[PDB]
């Protein structure tokens, strides 16, 4: 029924400020208002506070005073969360939520915010070719190595979305260089390595990088 | 002030069995006559989703296998039968018609299944990467249970160290298994110094360690 869309992932340096948006599908936020929730990487959910939809009067949870501000841009039924003097501890995903009743609970997919001095850098995409060494039974494994990028995130799809069965995109690892690296593999019929084409589509928005790498078989 | 603490922090339950999760409030949340306890479920990479409101009422689009009980200070979330799609983290949440809100610390739920051995594959570096000065060798362990797994890289049969990294996928919501990727990174120079690159895997699903390998130049 109702659905909240939030602004994309952000990369800011410490001391800076960031402003995230939350937009409803309805023409305005219900009578109950709106809530903001924080979730640091690998940690739990933490209520930040809420803002009244009519009075525009915001209320902040104890651990979120001073540096945070909720604002209503009713100008288009949109809400904003602002954080100033960004610290490392602010690195997290921020969720926006609103509800019209016990059965009407709507959440945004959250906005991932990363606080760091590191510079943005698109990834290089290397093929993980299928061959005798990546085959077992009638199944052949193949993939793409998305190496040396910053910050998160990267999304990977196969054959523009056509291939999704048996796809495994692993969580990115942080290398000693401070740059991330990730791999995406898929298992596809061994024989269908002569009848089909395989391409991974990598998208790294933070650097506006889009790559399409066709993964071809290797004989050895 | 109000604090909610959940028990346990983690829980592994066999597919088809009963999962019981608890939440205790620092003080009663039933004084008005209503039970202000709610439960949320959150899967990796997704926002929370309401399961139960007012201690025992099912939220929108929630299968009847989920249920809640309790009053005052002690509440419990019950799942029966546990299904693969239930691998997730569960949080209790206190609140009245309007905020404030107070979340509990959470309870991770892993689905337990019969042991399954990984399928092992290995990938030699690509020509274009080698061309840029580095060499990454990847080892893939596909669809296994339990999560515990050990991967050892050997170059010309010499156990490597400090030059490899790995990441394990989240438990599959369909078949409850895991997949793991290990990357051995080396300089083009170093790589061309050796000939045999191997990945050795040990998992309680294998009778004895499995090894996958290739010879630089063979592929
Ligand atoms: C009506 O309030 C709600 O919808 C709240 C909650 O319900 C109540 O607190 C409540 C109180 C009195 C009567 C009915 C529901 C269910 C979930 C969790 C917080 C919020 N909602 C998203």
């Amino acid at each position: 029924q109702v659905q909240l869309q939030q602004s994309g992932p952000e990369l800011k340096k410490p001391g800076e400020t960031v402003k995230i948006s939350c937009k409803t599908s309805g023409y305005s936020f219900t009578n109950y208002g709106m809530n903001w929730v924080k979730q640091a990487p690998g940690k739990g959910l933490k209520w930040m506070g809420w803002i009244n939809t009519y009075t525009g009067e915001p209320t902040y949870a104890d651990d979120f005073r001073g540096r945070f501000a909720f604002s209503l841009a009713t100008s288009a039924s949109t809400a904003y969360l602002q954080i100033i003097n960004l610290k490392n501890e602010d690195t997290a995903t921020y969720f926006c939520e609103t509800y019209d009743s016990p059965l009407g609970d709507y959440w945004g997919q959250g906005t991932t915010v990363t606080v760091s001095s590191a510079s943005t850098k698109g990834p290089s995409v290397f093929p993980l070719a299928p061959s005798s060494k990546s085959t077992s039974g009638g199944t052949a494994a193949l993939g793409c190595l998305v190496k040396d990028y910053f910050p998160e995130p990267v999304t990977v799809s196969w054959n523009s979305g056509a291939l999704t069965s048996g796809v495994h995109t692993f969580p990115a690892v942080l290398q000693s260089s401070g740059l991330y690296s990730l791999s995406s593999v898929v298992t596809v019929p061994s024989s269908s390595l002569g009848t089909q084409t395989y391409i991974c589509n990598v998208n790294h928005k933070p650097s506006n990088t889009k790559v399409d790498k066709k993964v071809e078989p290797k004989s050895c | 002030d109000l604090v909610l603490t959940q028990s346990p922090a983690s829980l592994a339950v066999s597919l088809g069995q009963r999962a019981t999760i608890s939440c205790r409030a620092s003080k009663s949340v039933s004084t008005s006559g209503y039970n202000y306890m709610h439960w949320y479920q959150q899967k990796p990479g997704q926002p929370p989703k309401l399961l139960i409101y007012l201690a025992s009422n099912l939220a929108s689009g929630v299968p009847a296998r989920f249920s809640g009980s309790g009053s005052g200070t002690d509440f419990t979330l019950n799942i029966h039968p546990v299904e693969e799609e239930d691998a997730a983290t569960y949080y209790c949440l206190y609140s009245r018609e309007f905020p404030p809100w107070t979340f509990g610390g959470g309870t991770k739920l892993e689905i337990k299944r019969t042991v399954a051995a990984p399928s092992v594959f290995i990938f030699p570096p690509s020509d274009e990467q080698l061309k840029s000065g580095t060499a990454s060798v990847v080892c893939l362990l596909n669809n296994f249970y339990p999560r515990e797994a050990k991967v050892q890289w050997k170059v010309d049969n010499a156990l490597q160290s400090g030059n490899s990294q790995e990441s394990v996928t989240e438990q599959d919501s369909k078949d409850s298994t895991y997949s793991l990727s290990s990357t051995l990174t080396l300089s083009k120079a170093d790589y061309e110094k050796h000939k045999v690159y191997a990945c050795e895997v040990t998992h309680q699903g294998l009778s004895s360690p499995v090894t996958k390998s290739f010879n630089r130049g063979e592929c």
